[PDB]
């Protein structure tokens, strides 16, 4: 399954980047997930199929607001009040299986993003 | 009727293991099992020696409300 | 509002248990299944005197192999055959009975022990087995201490990652529900009320579009737990009569071939969970069952994992099951895989004399990269499909 991310460019620390990611298919869970330059990869945000599926690390809680568009086959990440160590790529990822709670680790998704870097100025 | 292996339960005539003839358990229906009748090592932390048996058993198995020990000395006292 | 899963046609169900009866004439203890006989207990059907002889043979086979044989039964599966005496309106009982109890209150103790304080250790099996015995005892009026129930109570909230498993987290919850109902571990009470909650709303947060909570066959174990209490806030009501629309879809399209899933599903279609075990109502009427009276495919089967790596087609009879592929593999040469008995049907250990090692499964996949939901045994590959054999670590 194809996801192509969008938006995601040079803000400044407070905020509101909105960031996107559209699919080929119907995908049963779909997040999303940074990686700092030269550190691994770290979880971000999952939202399965219906309603508040949402599932949120705690870095992101109250800037947060994931979001799943089901006909489109396309979700977003709000992404308001920004900092440090928010800059980061920023990829989407998919599974074809909705789980019990919280995939969080990579491994679990099978689909990738090129992903959208976000870098945010200290001035 | 019954191989040597496994006794003859009376009445229902069914074949239970030997071991159980006479085990205290009344396996058979009649009973007839139960009628017809007649250098040391060392244990973890947080586990009991029973009383009287070798046997080691978690501490929280004490006043579980189970014998876990053959002496069933873990549910002897049992009040706070 | 309450999960109410109403009544599915007779005929439908009928055929459903038809589908168990012949595993009643198997007696041998590789065969044997606890599971199969408590399923059609708490069902509106039975087999007559053909469950008489199964509980015995369920009895012989269990108590001889575990306190003294073909195999053993494992803890896991010992815990199913208390839930078999349940079924029958028995405790445990005598001084075999009380040795059983122990025994499986060890392999409790034994998973807490390799889970840790730390927690980051793994159980050397599922935390489904674990939750498992817990409810097993739980319906005996067998006490853990709340240093056992925490592990699971752990396990259960949603980021913990221990496993992600909906069949899991519906054990668990129906095992905190029979700690709950029986006021166990007081000193856990609050937390145990909680993490019914919590496993309430993960598992109506893995619900499909199709209705299905997380899989087809997760499907009715969620149902059990789900039914068990309200769910208030919530519109549990909804959600599980979107889940009849899938599960009686998915019937008619003959999803349910394996008899330990339809062993958990038949209890569901006569409202009743493994919960009602605590207070069973052993003689209840239940409608006698009676036994029910071409094409040429090619699967590739491909298995990357070994070196030299295995691409070949394999002609096949329509309808032909994977391990029917399998075996014709091995004929044709070239091929070995080993299997070993489950509840639930044949389990690949090995292939091409690579046997999985601690944390590691032989995974049944169809491209892309597709993980199969049925075994060996159940799934039947279309033309043209590839079907691929991984090893993977869980
Ligand atoms: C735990 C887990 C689960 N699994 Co697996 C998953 N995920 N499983 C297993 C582990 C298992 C390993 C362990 N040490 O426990 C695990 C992950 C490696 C295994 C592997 C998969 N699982 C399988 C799925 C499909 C089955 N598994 C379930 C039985 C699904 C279970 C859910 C459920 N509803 O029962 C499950 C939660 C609980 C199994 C259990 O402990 N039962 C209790 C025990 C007392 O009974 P038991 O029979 O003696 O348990 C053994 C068997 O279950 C066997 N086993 C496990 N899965 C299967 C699947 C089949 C088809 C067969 C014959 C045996 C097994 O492993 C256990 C021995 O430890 C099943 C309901 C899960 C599900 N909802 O999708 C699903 C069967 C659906 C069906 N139509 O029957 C796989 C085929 C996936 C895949 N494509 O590879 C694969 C089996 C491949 C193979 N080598 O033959
Ligand atoms: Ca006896
Ligand atoms: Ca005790």
């Amino acid at each position: 399954l194809q996801l192509v991310e969008s938006g995601g460019g040079l803000v400044q620390a407070g905020g509101s980047l909105r960031l996107s990611c559209t699919a080929s298919g119907r995908t049963g869970t779909m997040g999303w997930f940074r990686q700092g330059p030269g550190k691994e990869r770290e979880f971000v945000a999952s939202h399965k199929w219906v309603a508040g599926s949402t599932y949120y690390a705690d870095s992101v809680k109250g800037r947060f607001t994931i979001s799943r568009d089901n006909a489109k086959n396309t979700l977003y990440l709000q992404m308001n009040s920004l900092k440090s160590e928010d800059t980061a790529v920023y990829y989407c990822a998919a599974s074809s299986q909705i789980f019990y709670g919280a995939t969080t680790s990579i491994k679990d998704f099978n689909s990738w993003g090129k992903g959208t870097r976000v870098t945010v100025s200290s001035h | 009727s019954c191989p040597p292996t496994k006794f003859q339960c009376r009445t229902s005539g069914l074949c239970v293991p030997l071991t159980w003839r006479c085990d205290r358990d009344l396996d058979c229906s009649d009973g007839s099992d139960e009628e017809e009748c007649r250098s040391r090592l060392a244990c973890l932390a947080g586990e009991l020696r029973c009383t009287l048996s070798d046997d080691c058993i978690p501490l929280t198995w004490r006043c579980d409300g189970h014998p876990d020990c053959p002496d069933s000395s873990d549910e002897l006292g049992c009040g706070t | 509002e309450m999960c109410e899963i109403p009544e599915m046609d007779s005929h439908l169900v009928e055929k459903l248990g038809q589908h168990l009866l012949p595993w009643m004439d198997r007696l041998s203890l590789e065969h044997l299944n606890p599971s199969i006989y408590v399923g059609l207990r708490l069902s509106s059907l039975q087999a007559g005197t053909k469950e008489d002889l199964y509980l015995h043979s369920l009895k012989l086979g269990y108590q001889q192999c575990l306190l003294g044989c073909q195999g053993k039964p494992s803890m896991g599966q010992l815990a199913l055959y208390l839930l078999a005496l349940r079924a029958n309106c028995e405790f445990v009982r005598g001084h075999k009975g009380d040795r059983l109890v122990s025994q499986l209150k060890w392999f409790l103790e034994d998973e807490k022990r390799a889970i840790g304080h730390d927690h980051k250790g793994h159980p050397h099996t599922s935390y489904y087995q674990y939750g498992l015995g817990i409810l097993a005892l739980c319906l005996h009026q067998k006490r853990v201490h709340d240093s056992v129930v925490d592990k699971l109570l752990y396990a259960v909230e949603p980021f913990h990652q221990g496993h992600h498993s909906v069949d899991t987290a519906a054990m668990a919850g129906l095992a905190f529900t029979c700690l709950k109902r029986s006021n166990f571990n007081p000193g856990r009470r609050q937390r145990i009320t909680m993490a019914i909650r919590t496993v309430q709303e993960e598992i109506l947060k893995a619900q499909t579009p199709e209705g299905h909570f997380g899989n087809v066959y997760s499907t009715p174990l969620a149902l059990q737990f789900l039914m068990t209490s309200p769910m208030r806030g919530a519109e549990l009501g909804t959600a599980c009569l979107k889940a009849r629309v899938a599960l009686l879809a998915s019937l008619q399209d003959g999803a349910f071939q394996n008899a330990l899933m339809i062993s958990q599903l038949l209890p569901v279609l006569n409202h009743k969970t493994y919960i009602d075990l605590i207070f069973p109502d052993c003689l209840a009427p239940r409608v006698m069952l009676e036994p029910a009276a071409q094409e040429i495919i090619s699967v590739t089967l491909q298995v990357l994992s070994l070196l030299p790596p295995y691409r070949q087609s394999i002609s096949v009879l329509a309808g032909s099951t994977v391990e029917d592929v399998l075996k014709k593999a091995h004929e044709l040469g070239g091929f070995t895989y080993e299997t070993q008995a489950s509840l639930s049907g044949p389990y690949l250990t090995s292939v091409m004399g690579k046997a999985a090692g601690e944390r590691e499964f032989w995974q049944l996949l169809r491209d892309p990269n597709t993980p199969l939901l049925q075994g060996i045994a159940d799934y039947r590959p279309k033309d043209g499909e590839t079907i691929e054999l991984r090893l993977v670590s869980w």
